[PDB]
């Protein structure tokens, strides 16, 4: 399994209603492990997975230190962006940032990210090379220049290839039961008659980890991609995900349709049928 | 200003077996801005101890959140999600279907 | 673990 640590930060200005809000969450694969929310009593980085709790005063203090410094930078960022777009002081705005790293199955550095958006649109993004930037517009280009000059990407490689990878692995090591598991999907199908001449056939995938899964319906071998209702993979709230694919069969045609489920935890992918 | 409408899924954590404990989830995803209101309803009435996850977002910068509450399904009991966001001309209600 | 970085746009 390939693994990833990503961190997500959201800053939203509240004109008149104080300091902006900064929410920070971190993730290893589909498991969230930490959080920070400006509007909280705490004002500390909190654990959100059992395996990080044990870490230590030092861990928790340093991450509180850093997340609060990130908080302040994103709210210096917010005013600068207002200037770069010479916007009102009355408007709310949202910046969002996401950085992290991916390791393959051998747990070595595979990919490094750092992207930044403003008002739900790309603003600037480090490229896979981890030295150059993709500046969306003129403003993102001023910013690009600034970071070119201060050699910020040189410092970025240090974190995403050293520390991010180092810690992700530590996190895999230390959260082994959660993080190195692969819960294979529990599949089954439903049949409810929509009418006299047609019926819904729904293929379920339940209690699985990681979220990556393909749920495909077929009729006589033909892909049914234009005719499948596919819901988005949702969380069950216990660290597993759920998903379903449905088709409306002309009655009598049930034995033509086959569901197909592919997930990291399934030795060979499943083909299911109503019979 | 980008404004994206929330997709809503209200479901349970486990197969709804009447008389047994489960959780009623309402996952909103796909929205922008962050600001969203989501209530879980038991027979129209608004359920009050309702948690939600920590705000996170997808590749395309839209936001998602899971709201949830412990519940024991009945056959007569009706449950739902009421969601409200700048994109909705009125609060969206989606009923729970135990088979979805 | 978070980066310690205070670079603004």
């Amino acid at each position: 399994g390939s693994h990833s640590m990503r961190y997500f930060f959201t800053s939203v200005s509240r004109p008149g209603r104080g300091e902006p809000r900064f929410i920070a969450v971190g993730y290893v694969d589909d498991t969230q492990f930490v959080r920070f929310d400006s509007d909280a009593a705490s004002q500390r980085m909190e654990p959100r997975a059992p395996w990080i709790e044990q870490e230590g005063p030092e861990y928790w203090d340093g991450e509180t230190r850093k997340v609060k410094a990130h908080s302040q930078t994103h709210r210096v960022d917010l005013g600068t962006l207002r200037g770069y777009y010479n916007q009102s002081e009355a408007g709310s705005h949202t910046v969002q940032r996401m950085y992290g790293c991916d390791v393959g199955s051998d747990w070595r550095f595979l990919r490094g990210y750092h992207q930044y958006a403003y008002d739900g649109k790309d603003y600037i993004a480090l490229k896979e090379d981890l030295r150059s930037w993709t500046a969306a517009d003129m403003a993102a280009q001023t910013t690009k220049h600034k970071w070119e000059a201060a050699h910020v990407a040189e410092q970025l490689r240090a974190y995403l290839e050293g520390t991010c990878v180092e810690w992700l692995r530590r996190y895999l090591e230390n959260g082994k039961e959660t993080l190195q598991r692969t819960d294979a999907p529990k599949t089954h199908m439903t049949h409810h008659a929509v009418s006299d001449h047609e019926a819904t056939l729904r293929c379920w995938a339940l209690s699985f980890y990681p979220a990556e899964i393909t749920l495909t319906w077929q009729r006589d071998g033909e892909d049914q991609t234009q005719d499948t209702e596919l819901v988005e993979t949702r969380p069950a709230g216990d660290g597993t995900f759920q998903k379903w694919a449905a088709v409306v069969v002309p009655s009598g045609q049930e034995q033509r349709y086959t569901c197909h489920v592919q997930h990291e935890g399934l030795p060979k992918p499943l083909t299911l049928r109503w019979e | 200003m980008i404004q994206r409408t929330p997709k809503i899924q209200v479901y349970s954590r486990h197969p709804a077996e009447n008389g047994k404990s489960n959780f009623l989830n309402c996952y909103v995803s796909g929205f922008h801005p962050s600001d969203i209101e989501v209530d879980l309803l038991k027979n129209g009435e608004r359920i009050e101890k309702v948690e939600h996850s920590d705000l996170s977002f997808s590749k395309d910068w839209s936001f998602y959140l899971l709201y949830y509450t412990e519940f024991t399904p009945t056959e007569k009991d009706e449950y739902a999600c009421r969601v409200n966001h700048v994109t909705l001309s009125q609060p969206k209600i989606v009923k729970w279907d135990r088979d979805m | 673990t978070l980066t310690s970085c205070n670079t603004s746009v």
